[PDB]
RNA sequence: GGUCCGGCCGGGAACUCAAAGGAGACUGCCAGUGAUAAACUGGAGGAAGGUGGGGAUGACGUCAAGUCAUCAUGGCCCUUACGACCAGGGCUACACACGUGCUACAAUGGCGCAUACAAAGAGAAGCGACCUCGCGAGAGCAAGCGGACCUCAUAAAGUGCGUCGUAGUCCGGAUUGGAGUCUGCAACUCGACUCCAUGAAGUCGGAAUCGCUAGUAAUCGUGGAUCAGAAUGCCACGGUG
């Protein structure tokens, strides 16, 4: 049957769950070259899908919706990932060395107090 | 200061996937708006079709290849004053530094656009022009130019 | 100054509030203000009633108010006297009918407040603060607890050069925030300045 | 230039204008509010305004019609 | 349906003060969909430290308003008329409006 | 904080309510286009401290202007103390 | 071909060369435009007698270049010359406006006098 | 499954999420170095290594460091007055300088149109819809939410197309004039904003100097405290990187 895999990062929230044939991906009611396709790099969402041979092989609705394009793009990577594990349990090897079954625990960062952005001090050229 | 791990392993390019042309795109890049500066170099890069016609791919390397130096300073607190014992360059910056002066003196040029600014000064590169390619001997002068110290 | 406040600091874990109720922006604002009002008069007619803390429950129009005191019986009054004066007393101040239930004390020595309530008052008595506040303080360690560390401010005695004291017993870890933390404050407006004290009783750690 | 309708003055300047003209004219009147405006009516009359030691004279013209009174009363010392 | 809401300062009232709900306006009578802990309201505070000067000091607060929800969705008599006997909790905000 | 500052604050805030906070509704509207009447914008004078603007809050405390929060009407350390001695109910450090 | 007289805007876009004239703005010399018809995407040359000079027909509804300057010159002396503060900080160069004539105000003052 | 295609409606507790409680990381295990110790260096397993990332937490004391101006207070002072009330003016002055910032100097851009993505937050004298007017700020009428129900809020970078083609410009906006709005007795002095016109300096900055080691610097927006109404400041959030 289906096979689901949360996976997110930054701030995201993916949802892809993987059938069995048909490779047509949608992401939100839409395509995968409509609302990602012809952007800054969108090429990792279907990375781990061709990794192993895709297309041909099994079907992608994503319901994705937290965070910007990269961590949007970043989330869906995990959660597919994550999926095709549970079809097939003994291929975590393989995506592990890539390094998309471990996921972006590096987050945004704290601004702070005293400071101007987190990390960046003010400046005092006279001291 | 004391530190000692390894390097940071780049993303290659967003096609050829070669991090000799990821870190390059970075060194390129500018307000973290990365995909300007792929759109901006991935065409250039390319554009040397009009510019030739053919497979443009080692393009790229040959004409590094009048930009990579191999001998800088490196000035010394010691002898009471501030020598100067100049060594050479290893691999690792090599490239990098190269893509420096590539960009860093192809942004000065004053062209149509960094799109094509850019471009042009490859083709300088290999046919040696611009500060780019200045830059090595202008550097060069002082490095096995001046080995009294070295 | 370079010192967290070793009991707000805690307020999260081992360490109730000395007033928990609920309040929205509207009231809340005139709210905390009653409660000082109440609690600061509480006191005023009762300082010798060797009142420690001062807690406010307050359900609906009906604050609870909870004077905890070494002196119970006095803080009683006539089979009637205290009790009523206050408990009618919190009429206008909060506008509401508040109640008022008295707690008892157990081993005045180990409690902040009055031990350093105490200290202070020792010191308006024409006393030399080290005896006290060695010995006069001291007695928190013999009727158990591990590790009491007091604290008297600058002026002691004959001199315009104000001047900190240390003296502690067992061990007073307030970088622990499971240690809990006895922390008070008490101070001694005398002939000249105004000599102040810090009392920190170790009761125990989680 | 911030009253949209209803062009305000102060009425401590009003009711004496308003007085001065009614016997024809005279001196001028004492006046603290400056932030009113030069009313038409006011044209060639006498006013004043403490600007902050004293008052200054004030003799309305033609087009002074809804410029503010204060306008024509300087404030701090200066040269 | 009547709704019901509790919204404390915390888990050590909230807790009890919905338990009690669950257990209490809840029996057979009240049917109650189930209770929710629904999103909390932070609000935080940033107050300078020292006294005038040093900017640079400054402390920050904060008073998370812990809230429940549940409400019995039944309403009938027996079992919605044996909530009125429970009005304790020294601070646990019950807003039982309809 | 002064003690005279400490207490005209005090009537601002009566005369600011017994009449502008009821009152000034009336001449609000005509003063407002409610079909702007020069005698009701003129009786608009007739006090002076009576405004909700002329009040600069003040410490419920003590009464330092500055350092006000609506939430506990305190100011900056009264908060930093009430807090501390855990006066304030429900109310810590912040770290996240 | 100056229309207003003098300046003559050529090879550039109806509109965007319009604004040329001292005295309209990227919106006015747009708004004449439409009830001229003459587009923005033409270059003032692509134009023709019943093209060209019809601009010059709506624009002297407003007023431009030197009088335009000199009325203004005027009418700031008119209230300038009452004794208002604003004219007293005008004849000094100082900022009529509201801004911080103690500091920050090159520009509006003048040079630097070290 | 039914669609007045919107999870809109039955329905469903799966999933995202919410938020109370739990498991997990310890040099625990593998190998090599080290005296067969502490520890180091790699490694496996994992979602996460070698105090996981960031907060919070500041020893003994130093600078007679700061604050009697928040408050408290020894001593000294003043008291038909260094007490107290009102009005107006001042703290926004200049004939220069020094520090901390914002916006530029532009095609890694502006401009038109089109359009995709996020977080954390405020709100009964409040946030204010829809709709109507106005070029617009905003006004009239008037629902919803006292809150994962509503509102402030329908992100910017970005991407598609097209343009303008390195001139002081289609850059950049200071200044000024014309006339207007909203707060509030009241905005001359001394306010925020809108529209029209004006459209400067500035073509990246000596000597010297500052911050930044990763979601960091860099840049792009979003919110909040104070508050009737004067934010490029402060506190805070997320995008790209």
């Amino acid at each position: 049957n289906q096979y689901y895999g949360t996976g997110r990062r930054k701030s995201s929230a993916a949802r892809v769950f993987i059938k069995p044939g048909n490779g047509k991906i949608v992401i939100n009611q839409r395509s995968l070259e409509q609302y990602f396709g012809r952007e800054t790099a969108r090429m990792v969402v279907r990375q781990p899908l061709e990794l192993v041979d895709m297309v041909e092989k099994l079907d992608l609705y994503i319901t994705v919706k937290g965070g910007g394009i990269s961590g949007q793009a970043g989330a869906i990577r995990h959660g597919i990932t994550r999926a095709l594990m549970e079809y097939d349990e003994s291929l975590r090897s393989e995506l592990r060395k890539a390094g998309f079954v471990t996921r972006d625990a590096r987050q945004v960062e704290r601004k702070k107090v005293g400071l101007r952005k987190a990390r960046r001090r003010p400046q005092f050229s006279k001291r | 200061r004391r530190r000692v791990i390894g390097q940071r392993k780049i993303l290659p390019d967003p096609k050829f996937g070669s991090e000799l042309l990821a870190k390059f795109v970075n060194i390129l890049m500018v307000d973290g708006k990365k995909s300007t500066a792929e759109s901006i170099v991935y065409s250039a890069l390319e554009t040397l079709a009009q510019r030739s016609g053919k497979s443009e791919l080692e393009a790229f390397e040959v004409a590094l290849e009048n930009v990579r130096p191999t001998v800088e300073v490196k000035s010394r607190r010691v002898g009471g004053s501030t020598y100067q014992v100049p060594v050479e360059v290893r691999p690792v910056r090599r490239n990098a530094l190269a893509m420096r002066w590539i960009v860093e003196a192809a942004r000065k040029r004053g062209d149509k656009s960094m799109a094509l600014r850019l471009a042009n000064e490859l083709s300088d590169a290999a046919e040696n022009k611009g500060t780019a390619v200045k830059k090595r001997e202008d550097v060069h002068r002082m490095a096995e130019a001046n080995k009294a110290f070295a | 100054g370079q010192k967290v406040h070793p009991n707000g600091i805690r307020l999260g874990i081992v360490k109730p509030w000395n007033s928990t109720w609920f309040a929205n922006t509207k009231e809340f604002a005139d709210n905390l203000d009653s409660d000082f009002k109440v609690r600061q008069y509480l006191t005023k007619e009762l300082a010798k009633a060797s009142v420690s803390r001062i807690v406010i429950e307050r359900p609906a129009k009906s604050i609870r108010v909870t004077i905890h005191t070494a002196r119970p019986g006095i803080v009683i009054g006539k089979k009637g006297e205290d009790v009523e004066k206050l408990r009618k007393v919190v009429a206008d101040i909060a506008g509401v009918p508040a109640q008022i239930n008295i707690a008892e004390v157990r081993k005045p020595e180990l409690d902040a407040k009055l031990v350093a309530d105490s200290i202070t008052s020792q010191l308006e008595r024409r006393v030399m603060f080290r005896r006290a506040m060695k010995r006069a303080v001291q007695n928190a360690m013999r009727l158990g607890a591990k590790g009491i560390k007091v604290e008297v401010s600058g002026r002691l005695g004959g001199a315009e050069i104000a001047r900190t004291e240390w003296y502690r017993e067992g061990r007073v870890p307030l970088h622990t925030l499971r240690a809990d933390i006895d922390y008070n404050t008490s101070e001694a407006h005398t002939t000249y300045g105004v000599i102040g004290v810090k009392v920190w009783i170790f009761k125990g750690e989680i | 230039r911030s009253l949209k309708k209803g062009p305000f003055i102060d009425l401590h300047l009003l009711k004496k204008v308003e007085k001065a003209v009614e016997s024809g004219d005279k001196k001028p009147l004492r006046t603290w509010s400056r932030r009113s405006t030069i009313f038409p009516n006011m044209i060639g009359l006498t006013i004043a305004v403490h600007n902050g030691r004293q008052h200054v004279p004030v003799f309305v013209t033609d087009e002074m019609v809804g410029h503010k009174l204060g306008e024509f009363a300087p404030t701090r010392t200066y040269r | 349906r009547i709704r019901i809401r509790l919204k404390a300062f915390d888990h050590r009232l909230i807790d009890q003060a919905t338990a009690e709900i669950v257990e209490t306006a809840k029996r057979t009578g009240a049917q109650v969909r189930g209770p929710i802990p629904l999103p909390t309201r932070k609000e935080r505070f940033t107050v300078l430290i020292s006294p005038h000067v040093n900017k640079d000091a400054r402390d920050q607060y904060e008073i998370r308003t812990h809230l429940r929800l549940v409400d019995i969705v039944e309403p009938t008599e027996k079992t919605v008329d044996a909530l009125m006997r429970l009005d304790l909790a020294a601070g646990v905000d019950v807003q039982i409006s309809l | 904080a002064k003690q005279s500052m400490k207490a005209r604050e005090v009537k601002r805030v009566a005369l600011a309510d017994k009449y502008f906070a009821k009152r000034a509704e009336l001449k609000a509207i005509i003063s407002d286009v409610n079909a702007r009447w020069n005698a009701v914008l003129k009786l608009q004078t007739l006090p002076r401290d009576s405004s909700p603007s002329r009040q600069r809050n003040r410490c419920r405390q003590t009464g330092r202007p500055h350092g006000f929060l609506r939430k506990f009407g305190l100011s900056r350390i009264k908060v930093r103390e009430a807090a501390m001695r855990g006066e304030i109910p429900g109310l810590k450090k912040a770290s996240w | 071909a100056r229309i207003a007289g003098i300046n003559i805007p050529d090879h550039k876009h109806a509109v965007i060369a319009l604004t040329s004239i001292y005295g309209v703005g990227k919106t006015r010399s747009k708004a004449i435009l439409a009830a001229a018809g003459i587009a923005e995407d033409v270059k003032i040359s692509e134009l023709s007698e019943g093209q060209i000079d019809t601009l010059r027909d709506e624009v002297a509804k407003f007023v431009v270049e030197g009088d335009l300057r000199r009325e203004i010159s005027m009418s700031i002396k008119r209230l300038m010359d009452l004794g208002c503060y604003r004219g007293l900080r005008h004849r000094r160069g100082l900022p009529v406006r509201g801004q911080r004539t103690k500091t920050n105000a090159r520009t509006r003052k003048g040079p630097r006098k070290p």
